[PDB]
């Protein structure tokens, strides 16, 4: 992850470590006068916390800092993730919004399935016999 | 070129230092004729011993040559094969003795192993050192064989006092019949926070924090290792934040008292990160919080 990001925001191709020290500089010393806006989109979140919370704290501690302008959105399956890994003061310190995705119904099923469908429903077609 | 061995009942550690520090040491700089023949003293009660820590101290002392890549062989031990080249080059040089070591208690519940107990007899070839050593067990001549007796060349002394022993026994618990699980090692950890400064039990009450919370929610009685440890960058973004550490050179500096001690240890993972862990187990670890840390 770490030397993606770099990568896209550099252009610059190094490795996974000098990555981590070179954003962590980026993020927390150069003013913000000489900087701009970065939404990063962590996604299937799950997957990179399997042996250390290493890289969820950085990303989350990232946005911590006052110099940095950044903007996390981490999607998961389970709820309660951070707190089984990191633990209860480190999040109460980092501060972040929940939202949670409940299931559909049968209801919201049906309308999306009509509205997918609503030009071709109930219209009329030349077809050849041939 | 002959060795020592104490044996008796009572304490043998206060004798033993006395006779090789101050007497033996000064008589022998002194026939030689400046500088006093350096000691090794080796703690053997202390059940986290390790042998190679003991041989790169040795290396150190006396400065042996290194080891070609013809003798390293197939995926040879790199500690007996020194010892065996340090044999064949001291068999030529004048006698004259360069180190004395003291051996506290030859069989430790650390020291008594197969593997220290082959080293330590290979070591004592060599006629330009001398050994001195103790024992407490009573089935401690079972532990030599018939090729270690040669080569030990040992002569037994007797010397009874029925001292108190009070060093010795702060290893291991004494209130609890001393049931107390002596391999372990965790009641020197508290004796020794028992007289630290108030900013070192801080850093050590959030590592073990840290630790308990990742032994927790990886796995009981499973001890920690580096699976269960803390990153150090990690680590020191986490001490930074509650006032005990400033950078990374103040806490590389107050963690050398705890590496030293063998209540900490420090490695490296396949992907190049550095990982701290202590090696207890969870409930003694948990003693530890509860006992003495807790409080502050």
């Amino acid at each position: 992850c770490y030397e993606t990001l770099w990568n896209k925001v550099s252009g610059e191709r190094l490795t996974w470590a000098a990555s981590m020290e070179s954003l962590e500089f980026y993020f927390k010393r150069v003013p913000k006068n000489k900087k701009k806006t970065i939404v990063v989109l962590l996604d299937e979140l799950d997957a990179m916390v399997t042996k250390s919370q290493d890289i969820m704290y950085n990303f989350f501690n990232w946005t911590t800092y006052e110099n940095a302008k950044l903007i996390v959105i981490a999607v998961a399956n389970t709820m309660d993730l951070p707190e089984r890994q990191l633990g209860n003061k480190i999040t109460s310190r980092i501060g972040f919004t929940r939202i949670m995705f409940t299931g559909y119904t049968h209801e919201e099923l049906k309308n999306i399935i009509d509205l997918r469908l609503k030009g071709l429903n109930d219209s009329f077609f030349y077809v050849d016999t041939k | 070129g002959f060795s020592l061995l104490f044996y008796g009942v009572g304490s043998k550690r206060n004798f033993l230092e006395e006779f090789a520090i101050d007497y033996l040491s000064p008589k022998i700089a002194y026939s030689q004729l400046v500088n006093s023949i350096p000691c090794l003293i080796l703690n053997g009660y202390n059940p986290s011993c390790n042998y190679r820590d003991v041989f790169k101290e040795i290396t150190d002392l006396l400065v042996p040559a290194e080891l070609t890549r013809s003798e390293t062989k197939y995926w040879g031990n790199h500690v007996i094969l020194q010892i065996q080249k340090m044999i064949d080059f001291y068999k030529n040089q004048p006698l004259d003795i360069k180190l004395i070591l003291v051996v506290h208690n030859l069989d430790g519940p650390s020291i008594r192993k197969n593997t220290f107990q082959t080293m330590l007899s290979f070591l004592s070839v060599i006629r330009q050192i001398a050994i001195v050593a103790s024992t407490d067990h009573i089935y401690a001549p079972l532990l030599w064989d018939n090729m270690k007796a040669q080569n030990y060349n040992f002569v037994f002394h007797d010397i009874s006092n029925f001292e108190p022993s009070t060093v010795e026994s702060t290893f291991q618990d004494v209130m609890k019949m001393g049931k107390s699980d002596t391999s372990s090692g965790a009641e020197g950890a508290k004796y020794v926070l028992q007289s630290l400064t108030v900013n070192s039990k801080k850093m050590y009450k959030l590592l073990i924090e840290t630790q308990m919370q990742n032994m927790g929610n990886l796995s009981g009685p499973k001890r920690g290792t580096q699976r269960t440890g803390v990153e150090l960058k990690l680590f020191n973004h986490l001490c930074a934040a509650d006032f005990i550490a400033s950078n990374e050179i103040a806490l590389r500096s107050m963690l050398r008292e705890f590496i030293e001690h063998k209540m900490a240890n420090i490695t490296k993972n396949n992907s190049g990160m550095e990982i701290i862990w202590v090696p207890y187990t969870y409930a003694e670890l948990e003693k530890l919080l509860k006992t003495v840390l807790n409080t502050l």
